């Protein structure tokens, strides 16, 4: 435990957790001369923490 | 004949307020009571005027 110094009494650590949407998925297979089809919807999440 | 009157009062601050005193919005260090003493100083200045 290397020592450290501060001027204030209480110590608050606020952690911000982040689950970004993972770049997954393969490009859809189609035949030349066709209208394309769209991609799915993905989710990202943010949670926090107090200590 | 004539004889005056005397008017004195005290005001103290204990250790727990003079050490633990920040603010509400910010993460300010403990040196706030040195600013808050001046308020009671000028308040006793203005309170001796009211007698």
């Amino acid at each position: 435990f290397p020592e450290d110094s501060t001027f204030a009494s209480e110590l608050e650590l606020y952690l911000l957790r982040t689950q970004d949407a993972e770049q997954t998925g393969m490009t859809f297979v189609h035949q030349v001369g066709s209208t394309s089809l769209p991609v799915e919807a993905r989710v990202a999440k943010v949670d926090l923490a107090k200590a | 004949t004539w004889s005056p009157l005397a008017f004195k009062e005290s005001r103290v601050w204990d250790e727990k307020e003079i050490l633990y005193l920040g603010r509400l919005a910010d993460e300010v260090q403990a040196g706030v009571i040195n600013e808050q003493i001046a308020e009671s100083l000028t308040w006793l200045m203005a309170r001796m005027r009211n007698r």
